[PDB]
């Protein structure tokens, strides 16, 4: 068949089809099948979420109060993410306003959550789609730390000596024949466009992110009490301040604790700067030809907005959201996240039952029913699918939309959206990224002309990654920002942390409902709650990777992982290089997408 | 040669995974390159597709008997078990069949272990621990190192303590090894003087909060929660829950999901 | 500009010097060169002799009233104080000298607090703590920041604090900063289960040794001493006495050497005695 | 006066004086004073220690099992190793023999002792006797970092960015004209010889040092609870071990805290081979033409001997004990501390009395009376000392001898016997650290003559500290034998820690005597015990300052310091960096010199 979807797009599997189950450095599980035509371009391209727990059916009856728990463990990558929402959700619900170093610590929860998550995502799950461990193994270690200096200058490991040991290690690892992670990669594949030189640099940094990340995260330990997973609470934040009064030593926050944080958050900007940020800029510029991958980037985004600069102000918002609605950067539209014309759930194409499936619905009105069922034109059978019927349920991820606009969200989603909306900080990270991307480029090519177009730049794979470790690099910031915050209020006096005039449900409405949103490392992330007697009686969540994952809707729309993929030539199509680049690009967390 | 590891990944959220490579010592680079063979492990491995289930074909008959499978997550048996599907099959089957020639199983977390959130009343896709799944006529040790998710230098300690000193370690009757889940979060809790004197908090931020007081009438359930939490602590001996404020919400435990509200006093 | 700092340095073992430069946060590198001005230190500092006498007399007159004192060790009140000499003269005239001028005192560790071992019996120098050799008409505050060695975080704690919110932190009826010390060891510690259930190492290496049971009958001082070991802990929170399985000895307490033996239990443990 | 010293040397006091006072970036106080002649060279020099607290008077009465703790804060620079001669004194006079693992934890913290010792000495200490920080400003970036390479090619840390950013900050501290420890410095003195690329190096290394040394030091926070002033006890150790078992966590040492030790010792074996000892090479090549300061390290030189590989057996020390003496290194004299011929302490020139003066009192048979007395052609007075008259008693230090000789202790004194008894360690880092030295020599000039002749290059202040680094090296090698060796123990059956046989005193004997030595990061220490009934009945203590830092004795024979200085030239005699440059290198520790 050959479909013709509304957002103008041309799905035909006429064409070979290529079958990726599992895909692998991700979260969780997912089945990718593409079909390629007789040049081995992508000309369609199927997002199967393969896993479900059931997490809004298991909240019904609980007490809203303990909802945070059970939904952080939606996921431990995005660890925290979905308690923020929760507590945000019931305190909407509920009136409550938290005290300002509540809103500063979840803040600075939330900003540790985004640089550890990225450069973990980068590194840990993304690079080796763009790194070639074997090759690093053919580098000149002068020529590496010549690169490295280039690369990164204030970066103090750059001994040549330095990186021909960590090539003598891997050397000694593939040597051994025990290859673990590396085993049967797509090495040979000439999608793989890195010298050995920057191959060594990437996979030395590899090991270097794999060494910092776990001290970044001491920051969710201490306000938090553990990493993954750290705790949480309505009205406040748990961790009790006392600087100078009697048993301070004792309390969660006190001025050792308050330094630690310091440390650590330095630690964080500077790994941001010096190593993450230059290294997405310079692989980008050995990827200078290959800008594939956009999908919806340049034409419907979407966020709710984060980070006020003035709590509980959104016109304040450091990430600010909105949607742009065929790539009109020029108008914003509000995003209104209580509006049932707006997010809607379609579970046509999902493994779910509505009882009218021809509906849309709004998160408080959503209903999570399973419902696993293949299409009669499934190959293989129910308990072996060797060809998934995209034309009938092919997921557990439901199909959200906007006002029945099929988005992209993520980092990316957030550059284009604060970029259009003027924010400063953003729009100078754009252009001196650009910049720096175009200066090594012509290292690497004198002839280069400069890229100028940032509908081009930024919409691509390439600008995906791009906007995700410039993220990274604002929240240290902010981080640092919200830090001071927390001193100058303790130092005026306001060590409070907590608001419990509405702990106890004898103080609640009968009847409540509220929505609580985050700027989550993947994206837009909301929970809505409706509250009966005390007891949840609705709990839904839409998360990041549901919106960037979503099968097609009732009118045929695609969502932005099939839409990435789309006329993206592969080298060899059963080596499927390209696809995970550009998948991994959006950052998938399936057990999120699914919960 | 490195003593090799699969590590299977079921219904999950990934924490376990996550808390392993927050370990301070041995650090985790150190532990894949150098100590065990992580042959695969869906997180962190190159290949995918075809490729992927290659290795394990290619695992299982040459390391046959010789290899520890390591499981985060859970089988679900509902669905046909297509709420989580692996190479277009059940997780379950590919669970089984690993299990069939692995020396020992590590089942981490309480999901591996217990069920943990997806096994929650009314556990709409009938998740299911490890060693219920395989059942009692499963041969070779299965090492419960249960926490949601588990401190990381419990989970390396665990590997470590195998590969030096040759022997699964010392197991409790519930599977867990008395390395770290041989004692109480309560038989070791720093704020016990405060229990023991009857000063606890009453309300979120109250003056025994500020004072570090013992959270049993704020909900803690360290009275009945075996880990280490209270002696190794986490994310490099930084903190625990305790410390930071919020009491134990019984994560290790068996059934902790539902014994409860959170909020509400151990019993 | 950075607060002017004299640390000063008495009758010692340079125990107070080193814990602070095991400061994990913040470092001492970073306290050194951006937080504070060490502007006399005898341990790290590059004049000697003359031109390090010359460094105080500068000092003294630039930032009279302005600058903290601190001291490490305690003077000699015997021999003629000259059982500690600095520049040929007695260690005391020189303290004396600079709490004339300084801002506040810092009485950093048990030397410069209470005496430390030097003032165990029978005190053969007469080494004298701090506040008492200036007397009870001495008219600035003094810190005192005791422990043989104190905690390096509670060292560096206490500074920021003074750096950060532009007081001298509340301190109890001995001198000491609220914010460290005042909880006993006993009052936070982990094993306290084992001494409520009466669960005792009685003998080193024992069954209860080998679980971390109490160390109270082999002599932990932790009912009676003030700190923050059992909180903060100690070397970047790696551990505390308690935890390595030695009791502990008191020794952030006034009198503690001559308290008694190491191994003797401690005392005031019942409300009806 | 003009002395003919037995151990030939001419003092003469005729010259200028100059006195230091304090001498500063030592542990605890000292005067120094010397005399120059008119060509600026030192005739005659004093050392003089300034405290004395009285620990072995303290100790009459108490219990032999709490003395550890008291002698423990003798010193916090060389924390511990005054525990451990002190628990090895008692055990020696009970007849306690400690298991296996107890010999191996104790020698795991004497190890990480002389590691932390050193390094922090050199850097924090010594280096600004060498280096010139402010000359640190006009290096070039990347000129440093090619003689980093070259002088350590291993180490990571060599971006030229990275020592621009070092120099920046100093750059920023100078000029704040708050120059805190540097103020005064003699920087104008052409007695410092680096370039200033080597001075900026040094002084990145210097901090890179201060960050390091309070990582190595949670060895002794594992094994004994903290740092400074780990914990001891009479017959064992008190960090129970229980890997497997119930409680397990629970216990002082268990498999996570084992990991610990292991990643500790790991990272200070790196900084030895990577930083420490490179640099101390590197510097000694720049000072290449000033070889003064030997003294008695030329000729007599002693040492207990240490880190026997079999427990108990001396024979097997990894660094053997003994004295050379008249500079034969082909007689090895045995030492032993019991026979009251040998050592003995005089207090003819130092502040104490003796019923008889005239003799020498081996220290079961020590006397520590005070007797602040100056002689009749002192400058001053009693209470402000001008010069003191060295004809008379000038110092608080004791003066020990060996069957009459004055002898030099510490790492050299220690290298020098290891190397003269075959241990082929020792030959190997000598050997290879010659070939470095004038490797770099000739780096530096590239006619350079290699030196050939190993007393000249060790019996120098040079080769001093050289022996220093060396030491810490092989600490670092040594003691991860001991880890492998207790992890061998415990996986063998073996998790004992603790003898308490004769931990009640009514199992001791009515009269007991013992001796208990350390090799000491000095040098030569040892505690001598004579217990009655239950209590102590003299307590005496002679350490490696005591040696080192000796005034004359009754024969005039003068001391390991006053030696190194004799017929050094100087820039500027009030600016006295030689001076400092060679007391500097015995690392003098007053208090313990003095106790
Ligand atoms: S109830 Fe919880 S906080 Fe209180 S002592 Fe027990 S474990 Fe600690
Ligand atoms: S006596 Fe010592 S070990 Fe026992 S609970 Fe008290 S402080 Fe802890
Ligand atoms: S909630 Fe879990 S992490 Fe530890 S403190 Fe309680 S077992
Ligand atoms: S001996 Fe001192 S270090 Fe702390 S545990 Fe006791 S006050
Ligand atoms: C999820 N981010
Ligand atoms: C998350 N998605
Ligand atoms: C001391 N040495
Ligand atoms: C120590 N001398
Ligand atoms: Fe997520
Ligand atoms: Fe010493
Ligand atoms: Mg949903
Ligand atoms: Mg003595
Ligand atoms: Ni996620
Ligand atoms: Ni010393
Ligand atoms: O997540
Ligand atoms: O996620
Ligand atoms: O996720
Ligand atoms: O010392
Ligand atoms: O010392
Ligand atoms: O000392």
């Amino acid at each position: 068949s050959v479909l013709n979807t509304p957002n103008h797009y041309k799905m035909d599997n006429s064409g070979r089809r290529v079958v990726i189950d599992p895909v692998t450095r991700i979260e969780g599980h997912m089945r990718c099948e593409v079909n390629v035509d007789e040049n081995n371009v992508i000309q369609n391209a199927v997002s199967t979420g393969t896993m479900w727990r059931g997490l809004e059916v298991i909240l019904r009856g609980r007490d809203p109060r303990d909802a945070w728990a059970f939904v952080e463990r939606i996921c431990g990558v995005c660890t925290g993410c979905h308690a923020l929402a929760s507590v945000r959700a019931v305190e909407d619900a509920l009136d409550i306003k938290i005290p300002h170093n509540a809103t500063l610590i979840r803040e600075i929860m939330a900003k540790t959550l985004q640089i550890h998550d990225h450069i973990v995502h980068f590194y840990h799950l993304h690079a080796l789609d763009w790194v070639n461990p074997v090759n690093a193994l053919k580098a000149d270690p002068q020529a590496t730390s010549e690169l490295q200096k280039l690369v990164s200058p204030h970066h103090p490991m750059s001994s040549p000596g330095y990186f021909k040991d960590i090539q003598i290690r891997i050397q000694k690892f593939v040597d051994s024949g025990q290859l673990g992670i590396f085993k049967n990669g797509y090495w040979s594949n000439p999608a793989y466009k890195l010298s050995p030189e920057a191959d060594l640099m990437a996979v030395t940094h590899y090991l270097e992110a794999l060494d910092f990340q776990k001290e970044i995260v001491k920051i969710h330990a201490i306000f938090g009490g553990k990493n993954p997973h750290p705790n949480y609470m309505v009205g406040g934040v748990p961790c009790a301040i006392n600087i100078d009064g009697d048993m301070a030593a004792g309390a969660p926050i006190n001025m050792e604790r308050l330094n630690f944080v310091k440390s650590l958050i330095e630690q964080g900007r500077t790994f941001n700067t010096n190593v993450y940020v230059p290294d997405v800029i310079a692989i980008a510029a050995f990827y200078r030809d290959w800008l594939y991958g956009g999908g919806l980037s340049a034409t419907n985004v979407m966020d709710y907005g984060a980070y006020p600069k003035t709590p509980y102000d959104k016109s304040t918002d450091q990430l600010p959201g909105g949607a742009i609605i065929n790539g009109d950067w020029g108008k914003i539209h509000p995003v209104d996240p209580r509006d049932p014309e707006q997010v809607q759930e379609f579970v046509t194409h999902s493994w779910y039952k509505y009882p009218d499936e021809t509906k849309g619905l709004h998160p408080w009105d959503g209903i999570t029913e399973p419902n696993y069922e293949l299409g009669s034109k499934t190959k293989g059978s129910r308990t072996n699918i060797i060809e998934i019927d995209e034309s009938a349920k092919y997921s557990w991820i439901k199909s959200p939309r906007w006002r029945g606009h099929a988005v992209e969200v993520g980092p990316l989603a957030r550059y284009i959206l604060a970029y259009a909306q003027g924010v400063e900080y953003v729009k100078t990270q754009v252009h001196t990224s650009l910049n720096r991307f175009n200066a090594v480029c012509r290292l690497l090519d004198p002839n280069h002309k400069d890229i100028t177009d940032l509908k081009a730049f930024l919409g691509s794979t390439i600008g995906r990654t791009l906007a995700r470790a410039l993220e990274s690099e604002y929240c240290g910031d902010m981080m640092l920002d919200d830090f001071n915050q927390l001193i100058s209020n303790i130092k005026n006096g306001d060590s409070s942390t907590a608001n419990t005039d509405k702990w106890d449900p004898s103080s609640w409405p009968e009847h409540a409902k509220g929505v609580g949103t985050v700027a989550a490392p993947r994206g837009a992330l909301a929970h809505w709650i409706v509250i009966e007697k005390g007891k949840i009686k609705n709990y839904q969540c839409v998360v990041p990777t549901t919106w960037n994952g979503s099968p097609r809707d009732p009118k045929g729309n695609i969502g932005a992982f099939e839409a990435s993929l789309m006329g993206t030539p592969m080298e060899r199509p059963d080596e499927p290089v390209e696809v995970l680049r550009t998948l991994h690009s959006f950052d998938p967390c399936l057990a999120c997408s699914t919960h | 040669p490195r003593t090799p590891v699969i590590w299977l990944h079921g219904l999950e959220c990934t924490c376990c995974s996550e808390s392993f490579i927050r370990s301070a010592h041995p650090l985790a680079k150190d532990v894949v390159l150098s100590m065990i063979s992580l042959d695969y492990d869906d997180t962190l491995m190159a290949a995918s597709g075809h490729a992927a289930e290659a290795i394990l074909d290619e695992i299982k008959e040459k390391y046959k008997g010789n290899y520890i499978l390591a499981v985060e997550g859970n089988p679900p048996l509902n669905q046909d078990g297509m709420s989580c599907i692996i190479g277009g099959r059940p997780f379950s089957e590919q669970l089984k069949r690993m299990a069939d020639d692995a020396k020992a199983i590590i089942s981490w977390g309480s999901c591996a272990s217990w069920g943990c959130v997806q096994a929650a009343k009314p556990n709409p896709t009938q998740a299911t621990p490890v060693h219920k799944f395989l059942g009692g006529g499963y041969d070779k040790p299965i090492i419960k190192v249960p926490g949601c998710p588990p401190i990381a230098e419990v989970m390396t300690g665990v590997i470590t303590y195998m590969l030096t000193f040759d022997r699964i370690p010392e197991l409790d009757r519930q599977g867990r090894p008395k390395m770290f889940y041989s004692q109480r979060i309560h038989d070791k809790c720093y704020r016990r003087p405060h229990f023991d004197a009857g000063q606890f908090v009453e309300e979120w931020d109250d003056e025994g909060a500020r004072k570090g007081y013992c959270l049993y009438k704020v909900g803690c359930k360290g009275p009945t929660t075996y880990n280490a939490c209270s002696t190794v602590r986490w994310n490099g001996g930084t903190s625990f829950p305790i410390q930071s404020g919020h009491g134990c919400i019984g994560c290790s435990e068996d059934g902790f999901w539902d014994k409860g509200s959170f909020y509400s006093r151990d019993t």
